[PDB]
RNA sequence: GCUCGCCGGAAGACCAAGGGUUCCUGUCCAACGUUAAUCGGGGCAGGGUGAGUCGACCCCUAAGGCGAGGCCGAAAGGCGUAGUCGAUGGGAAACAGGUUAAUAUUCCUGUACUUGGUGUUACUGCGAAGGGGGGACGGAGAAGGCUAUGUUGGCCGGGCGACGGUUGUCCCGGUUUAAGCGUGUAGGCUGGUUUUCCAGGCAAAUCCGGAAAAUCAAGGCUGAGGCGUGAUGACGAGGCACUACGGUGCUGAAGCAACAAAUGCCCUGCUUCCAGGAAAAGCCUCUAAGCAUCAGGUAACAUCAAAUCGUACCCCAAACCGACACAGGUGGUCAGGUAGAGAAUACCAAGGCGCUUGAGAGAACUCGGGUGAAGGAACUAGGCAAAAUGGUGCCGUAACUUCGGGAGAAGGCACGCUGAUAUGUAGGUGAGGUCCCUCGCGGAUGGAGCUGAAAUCAGUCGAAGAUACCAGCUGGCUGCAACUGUUUAUUAAAAACACAGCACUGUGCAAACACGAAAGUGGACGUAUACGGUGUGACGCCUGCCCGGUGCCGGAAGGUUAAUU
RNA sequence: AGGACCGAACCGACUAAUGUUGAAAAAUUAGCGGAUGACUUGUGGCUGGGGGUGAAAGGCCAAUCAAACCGGGAGAUAGCU
């Protein structure tokens, strides 16, 4: 199994829009910014172990920084994981 | 018309990158030059 | 046989070709297939060192035996096929021990005629045999220079060597150059001439028909500047000068053979 | 929102490259946008990219690169063996419907498929760094069978018309469904089997190759499409009811047949030609060392796994290459209607646009076009430009000629619509039904229905019937180059270069020659019917004299002559 | 069958006009040539400067070519302006 310090480190922030609701209310997927080098595998353990609910399947896509302007500085912000974990239909988080 | 620069990520990484730099002594006086005046990108591979 | 072409264009009015109905119409022999990319001209170092070659058609290579040393096991021919890395054609034989072979088609060969190679082998075309075991006065092909090394003289479509003398441990033979050489009697040679004998016959009829077989066109070295060949330069047509090479070597009867090591074993030059 | 105009083999849609947030939402008009701006590819903030099956990664290699040792080189380094990388190529597997403001073959539904690991059971000879098969291959041509798709009829829903007519041979719209599974067809390829022996496949092999016997003569391999299922499902013209006026929910008829038909599929097929047309792995098969009532293999079942990265958006362009929101350039895929041979062209469909300054006036002059009295090259360096010709079928066509051409030589006639031949013909397709047989996607017959040129005769309208777009000017003499091609990117396309052919000359293979301090490499895995250099330049008739000069080839009596001694 | 014929795509570039501080540091418009081949094109690779490549124009080698570009000898030298 993956260690106590992997699933505690791997989730990151629960993300919040309007398709992360509607997946919520529509299809039992909760939507959360993980470690960018978390794999499905690491995010679903985690999920089980550290929220007691029943993971069926796990997405993920890596968000891209957007570039900015802070007057006149070009910066970049951080690239990040974002992960769509679908629950088995009757854990209701 | 057309131009002379014709964009190729893989040729320009074959001809002008990092690991073509180190796989010569003239390509590693080229990084040397470089590191030396302090650039910001020592290559094209970035 | 060589058949001249009717002239419904231009290209086609001077073709001449040449055609046999006994050549294998269908493949080659795969397991006696290889690859030979095409060079260009172009050695190691990238460079061009032998101009006007470029382009033409694909080619598989067809191992050929020019050893022929398998003694005392009995072939059949089985078919003649089209060569194209030669200019002459080449034969599948099948030996009684189910081995495959392609050797050098000699003239008058056909399907179903046998051969055989070794020091007791019948004095026939096909045979090879050590030239100690070949009668004076005889036509060969194939003519080894070294015991072994496999054949290396009288190849081409046509070619033959006579053996005119015999002496000691070394035969004399007339190439076909003309020339008198010696070479040693423990060398292997087959009997007859190659086969083939009309592809001298063929006329290409146009420049695509030389451009088929990996030629470039020739510019002449009075056409250009004299920044780039000794012959260049000129207001018109103008020469004033001895021909030379495009390097500077003399190119109109001056001799360029340089080698002691094997000057022994010329009889007479080529003359 | 209603009209008008433009593209529609693109100015529509989708991949790749390249770019990187330009994509969607709210907000703002300082700067940017060649004008204004409430608008924006502009500013600010937020949101958006979901994969076991797509691509990358991965296994395998091409050209080529790097290259342990090695060879060579003042040093730096060069070449290269064993290997290891390298796609533009080979290798497992997913389709249809629905959903967002922005993603979908990735989310949801339905129905599938692939590989690998384990465990249980059953049977059992497994095993590679090796052998064999296969993967696995060109150009052109033709036919047959299909499909995408289209048209028409039938069916279902709706309609009865702002102006004469419109219950009918009328008008409008819809008539759609995949992968997978089963069947194994039109078609192509090939004799099947069972023994025995063997100088071959580095050793061996039951495998491949060879040989000899008997035996049966139909077995095997491949293969579009069609049909059943998938699917009593989905979708579906509309309708009902709301509305935050963008849209949203429920319900839902018919969903057939005939004909035509691809450049797409069968097809890596077949035929033919010479210029003779990758590699390796995955895959199948054999065994060696080894293990041998343990492993391992096969088969059924069950369970587990398929990770990581990309996925927004532009993509013939305002986002890529051109300093620009630049009349330029940019690889592949899709391919409706009428007319048409056509992907030409004209007008349209789906779809997308009116090109980021306008408003007036109606001078010269400039640019792009239309027409023109009489004349018709008188212009001019020159018919430059313009004008003119232009289709199909049929008749007809000279000198010359290498007998192929010239030739579409020249020149001429017909062409629209209607009716009849014939309620639509010759022809194509082809159902019901009759019979038969290897029983099925079968064979003979049968002709319903659909579709359907070209011709003849008669009539008829206009000035004109190849009516628009589209679409050769022709002939005669003559120089040069035989011809097709190539060239001064950006003032020269030609008589110049090349060319097939010819000749001379060199070269015997460790070839000549060329690139290289060298090792090596090309020439060439070629061998004098070959290769290199030079000149000329199809073909026909031909190519005459001079070796004194320069060069080259051969010779070595004599003269002279280096280093050396 | 054909370096065959007519003719789109595609590849080019013969004529004329426009443009010449251009829409464009080589284009547009109307005509024009080849269009199954010595064809064209995508991707990747190789040849390096007295060198490459060149169906040969001293052509091309990143809008530069009778000797590329960048840096260095270097503040070359200049009886000249
Ligand atoms: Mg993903
Ligand atoms: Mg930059
Ligand atoms: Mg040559
Ligand atoms: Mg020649
Ligand atoms: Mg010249
Ligand atoms: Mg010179
Ligand atoms: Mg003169
Ligand atoms: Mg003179
Ligand atoms: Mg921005
Ligand atoms: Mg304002
Ligand atoms: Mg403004
Ligand atoms: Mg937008
Ligand atoms: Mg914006
Ligand atoms: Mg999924
Ligand atoms: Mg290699
Ligand atoms: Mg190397
Ligand atoms: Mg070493
Ligand atoms: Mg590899
Ligand atoms: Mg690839
Ligand atoms: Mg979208
Ligand atoms: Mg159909
Ligand atoms: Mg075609
Ligand atoms: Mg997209
Ligand atoms: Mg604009
Ligand atoms: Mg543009
Ligand atoms: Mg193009
Ligand atoms: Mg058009
Ligand atoms: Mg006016
Ligand atoms: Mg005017
Ligand atoms: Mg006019
Ligand atoms: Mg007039
Ligand atoms: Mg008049
Ligand atoms: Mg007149
Ligand atoms: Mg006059
Ligand atoms: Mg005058
Ligand atoms: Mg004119
Ligand atoms: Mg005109
Ligand atoms: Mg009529
Ligand atoms: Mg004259
Ligand atoms: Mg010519
Ligand atoms: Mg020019
Ligand atoms: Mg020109
Ligand atoms: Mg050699
Ligand atoms: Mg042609
Ligand atoms: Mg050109
Ligand atoms: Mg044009
Ligand atoms: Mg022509
Ligand atoms: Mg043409
Ligand atoms: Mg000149
Ligand atoms: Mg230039
Ligand atoms: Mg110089
Ligand atoms: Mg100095
Ligand atoms: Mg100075």
């Amino acid at each position: 199994m993956i260690r106590e310090e992997r699933l505690l480190k791997v989730l990151r922030a629960p993300h919040v829009s309007e398709k992360a609701s509607t997946a919520m209310e529509k299809s039992n997927t909760i939507v959360l910014k993980v470690a960018k080098d978390a794999t499905k595998a690491e995010i679903k353990a985690a999920v089980q172990k550290l929220f007691e609910v029943e993971v069926e399947v796990v997405n993920t896509l890596v968000v891209k920084g957007k570039v900015k302007r802070h007057g006149q500085r070009i910066g970049r912000r951080s690239d990040w994981k974002k992960a769509y974990v679908t629950l088995k239909e009757g854990q209701n988080l | 018309m057309k131009r002379t620069f014709q964009p190729s990520v893989l040729k320009r990484n074959r001809s002008h990158g990092f690991r073509a730099r180190m796989a010569t002594k003239n390509g590693r006086q080229v990084l040397a030059r470089r590191r030396a005046k302090g650039r910001a990108r020592l290559t094209v591979s970035k | 046989a060589v058949v001249k072409c009717k002239p419904t264009s231009p290209g086609r009015r001077h073709v001449v070709k040449v055609v046999n109905p006994e050549l294998h119409k269908g493949k080659p022999f795969a397991p006696l297939l290889e690859k030979n990319s095409k060079s260009g001209g172009r050695n190691n170092n990238g460079r061009i060192t032998t101009r006007h070659i470029g382009g033409g058609h694909k080619q598989a290579y067809r191992i050929v035996d020019f050893k022929r040393n398998k003694d005392g096991i009995p072939a059949v021919v089985e078919r003649l096929e089209y060569d194209p890395n030669r200019s002459a054609n080449i034969a599948l034989v099948l030996y009684k021990d189910g081995e495959r072979r392609y050797i050098l088609a000699p003239k008058g060969l056909k399907a179903g005629d046998q051969i055989q190679s070794g020091v007791d082998a019948a004095i026939k075309p096909g045979n090879t045999l050590p030239m100690r075991n070949i009668p004076v006065g005889s036509t060969v092909h194939n003519v080894e220079m070294k015991p072994g090394k496999g054949g290396q003289l009288a190849r081409s479509a046509g070619t033959y060597v006579q053996i005119v003398a015999r002496d000691g441990a070394y035969v004399t033979l007339r190439l076909r150059s003309g020339e008198m050489r010696k070479v040693e009697a423990d060398c292997r040679a087959t009997l007859g001439e190659v086969g083939n004998a009309e592809h001298m016959l063929r006329v290409l009829g146009k420049a695509g028909a030389a451009r088929w077989r990996g030629v470039r066109p020739t510019v002449r070295g009075t056409a250009m500047n004299p920044v780039d060949h000794p012959h260049g330069g000129g207001e018109g047509r103008n020469f004033g000068k001895h021909p030379v090479t495009p390097w500077g070597v003399q190119t109109k009867g001056k001799k360029t053979r340089s080698n002691k090591r094997t000057d022994k074993f010329i009889v007479r030059r080529r003359s």
